[PDB]
């Protein structure tokens, strides 16, 4: 738990400290996906979680 | 503590309406008996065969009835109990009657309701429920696994519903007859 | 059907008269002929009722 | 009243928990209570809940578990010193 | 087989593990079975999808993915239909070649049935030909097990080889089957057919 | 017509930008047109 | 030790996985490229003119 | 800016974090920082 958020934030930030760059996140339907309502699974949990940071992040 | 009982005191007579398949388990009660002479050519003998049937078919009994057949060291105890609410003592059970197994050969390891323990995964379940089940049952994969056909130990499991059964404890070389 | 499942033995006659029968199992091969016409129903409906009567 | 012994009484899903495995201690603590007051009577009201049928419900392992767990405690159940245990349920047939 | 599991990402990680292991072994061969109870449509469906599918765009991006290349070397599967793998992975590009694997023909059965017989000890007044014009519909597997059952029989009836006979009862019993019919019924069959063979 | 004020904000960014490929400093009103036809293709 | 191990697993678990290109990947002396360009790409002359820009 | 009244912003993703003993706190921060800057208002976007 909690590995994929550290991993976008690592991702984003590194990104960010040699600027101006580049960043490619091919098939972020795997993680961009749109947050159910349904569904108590730690998966979830982590998904979701990460596409926080994904967010956070880019904004 | 395990439930071994020493000598049975149930036989291949009391049992009845079975006759047909009932040669399999004799065939096998002559393997475990002389492990020597089917050493003789290497006729392989099963890894552990899992008894199927719906409830009230006698199951239980049967596989004791082999095991009073050969006064051999039975080894009894519900697959179901592999899965008490503690995490990581479900596994220690499993490893604690296999070495039980292992020293006291020939012996016939029996566990009824173990699909407990192999219906797929649910898709719908709680993980914290499933995660020490998915433990338990990789515990029971890999020792059954290390076992080795030499140490005479036939192994039995039991359930009433095959189809519910997930496809690893399915494997030719792990449960070879049915 | 959504069936269930008890521990009781086989009905004496209609549960044991049903081995008779060979239901469809298969979806794609089902026949069903066209229903009659309310002028063929009466005459079908009829020899039912001859049947009882008798 | 006429058995001369004592009185039990809780209820079927009592047993039922959350947390996993705590319905069979909880079993076993009451096999045990029941077990060092003998002899007595222990009656079960709401006894189809933990008495139910296997997979008639979404609670598989829970209720697997509550029932072999008492099984097997009062499968090698040979110390009886006079106890009884009625379980009260309105569908006989639906038990397991 | 391994591929599925519910745990979390690992489908992903041991689909990583083959691809990677299989370029550092470079040049290889890597053959996966079971590809349709996996590589099915993405969609909602249950829940197992959140992970299902997950695993399957990692497989995605393995076969082209980035990397513009990794040696070349050859993915191949196993599915019974193609018509319910994904549309991302059927596609030209991710899967060069396809071809069908049909139930063996009839100088197919000739061959397939000769060269399981080397295997067992066997007479030579053997033509093939009716062999083959016999065992029409069958699946390899279903002639491997007729030379089993052949071969089994012979050593159950006390013999040393199976001849012309052997065979044909072999493959009789493999497709017409194998129950007891009163004298009463019995007679009921028998005159159905004999009036079904009259008339036609 | 069917916009909103964020299509708005973007579409006159679209057409700063289509001014500047143009090479002129100064956004005309082309460029406005200009988005809605880069935007067709 | 018996605290940082845990650390090391941590950071190793959560590290950067993305691969670089187009810096110097001079571990030996190169940097990863990619080898295609706006000239092997024949048919998306809008989406090629909008990165263009 | 017509109120003539400080303005503080937010926003929804902030206060959740999937590990525990943080959201309580940090709304109780945010609330005391608003208090003891009073009069305020909190723009909070995303609130869903
Ligand atoms: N095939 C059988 N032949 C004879 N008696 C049988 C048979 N099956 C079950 N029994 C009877 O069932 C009783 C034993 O039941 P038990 O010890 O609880 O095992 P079981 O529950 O019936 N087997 P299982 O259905 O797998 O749980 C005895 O009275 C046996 O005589």
């Amino acid at each position: 738990a909690g590995v994929a958020a550290a991993r976008v934030n690592s991702l984003f930030y590194n990104a960010r400290k040699k600027a101006p760059a580049i960043i490619f996140i091919d098939e972020i339907d795997a993680i961009g996906r749109a947050r159910s309502t349904l569904g108590g699974d730690p998966g979830s949990m982590e998904r979701e979680s990460a596409l926080l940071a994904m967010l956070v992040q880019m904004d | 503590e395990a439930r071994k009982e020493g000598l049975t005191g149930v036989e291949f007579r009391d049992v009845a309406g079975l006759g047909p398949i009932l040669n399999e388990v004799v065939e096998v009660v002559e393997f475990l008996k002389d492990p020597g002479t089917f050493s003789k050519l290497g006729a392989r003998p099963p890894k552990g065969i899992l008894l199927e049937g719906d409830p009230g078919t006698g199951k239980t009994l049967l596989a004791k009835a082999l095991a009073g057949e050969a006064m051999v060291p039975f080894y009894q105890m519900s697959g179901t109990e592999f899965t008490e609410g503690i995490v990581g003592l479900g596994a220690a059970r499993v490893r604690d009657l296999f070495k039980r197994a292992r020293a006291t050969a020939p012996c016939v390891i029996f566990v009824d309701e173990i699909d407990a323990l192999g219906l797929r995964r649910a898709e719908n379940d709680s993980a914290k429920t499933n995660e020490e089940r998915e433990q338990t049952l990789n515990q029971l994969l890999t020792e059954m696994d290390g076992f080795t056909p030499d140490t005479g130990v036939v192994f039995l499991g039991a359930t009433n519903r095959a189809d519910l059964l997930d496809p690893a404890l399915m494997r030719p070389g792990r449960f070879d007859r049915k | 059907v959504i069936g269930q499942q008890r521990a009781r033995k086989v009905v004496s006659t209609d549960a044991m008269d049903a081995f008779a029968d060979w239901p469809t199992v298969s979806e794609d091969f089902r026949f069903d002929a066209p229903s009659p016409s309310d002028v063929t129903w009466h005459r079908y409906t009829d020899e039912v009722r001859r049947v009882l009567k008798g | 009243a006429e058995g001369g012994v004592r009185m039990f009484t809780c209820s079927g899903t009592d047993f039922y928990d959350v947390y996993s495995g705590v319905g069979a201690r909880r079993v076993r603590e009451t096999f045990d209570r029941l077990r060092n007051a003998a002899p007595a009577i222990l009656f079960i009201d709401e006894f189809d809940a933990m008495g139910a049928a296997r997979g008639a419900q979404a609670s598989g392992d829970e209720s697997a578990s509550i029932i072999n767990e008492l099984l097997v405690q009062m499968d090698g159940f040979e110390d009886n010193r006079g106890i009884v245990v009625l379980g009260a349920t309105n569908r006989p047939g639906a038990i397991d | 087989a391994e591929f599925i599991e519910m745990y979390m990402g690992l489908g992903a990680a041991r689909v990583r593990d083959l691809f990677n292991t299989a370029r550092s072994v470079a040049p290889c061969i890597i053959f996966i079975d079971e590809l349709d109870a996996v590589g099915r449509q993405r969609q909602g469906g249950g829940r197992s999808n959140d992970e299902r599918d997950n695993t399957v765009n990692q497989l995605l991006t393995e076969m082209d993915g980035f990397e513009a290349e990794q040696q070349g070397i050859v993915v191949m599967g196993a599915t019974n239909r193609k018509d319910v793998l994904d549309a991302a992975l059927t596609r030209p590009g991710r899967f060069d070649r396809s071809i069908e694997v049909r139930r063996p023909d009839f100088q197919g059965r000739l061959e397939a049935v000769k060269v399981h017989l080397r295997d067992k000890p066997v007479a030579a007044e053997i033509d093939y030909v009716s062999l083959a014009s016999l065992m029409g519909g069958m699946s390899g597997a279903q002639i491997a097990g007729v030379a089993n059952t052949a071969c089994f029989l012979a050593s159950r009836d006390g013999r040393s080889e199976v001849n012309q006979t052997d065979l044909t009862l072999a493959v009789e019993q493999a497709k017409y089957g194998r129950r007891f019919v009163g004298a009463g019924r019995k007679k009921r069959f028998a005159v159905m057919e004999a009036s079904i063979a009259l008339a036609a | 017509a069917g916009f909103t004020g964020a299509d708005v904000m973007g579409l006159m960014a679209r057409a700063a930008r289509m001014a500047a490929r143009q090479g002129r400093h100064a956004i005309t009103e082309d460029d406005i047109y200009a988005a809605m036809e880069n935007k067709t293709m | 030790s018996k605290q940082e191990k845990k650390e090391s697993q941590w950071e190793r678990l959560t590290s950067s996985r993305a691969r670089e290109f187009m810096t110097k990947d001079e571990k030996t002396g190169k940097m990863r490229d990619t080898g295609v360009r706006f000239e092997d790409i024949a048919g998306m002359e809008f989406l090629v003119t909008e990165m263009r820009e």
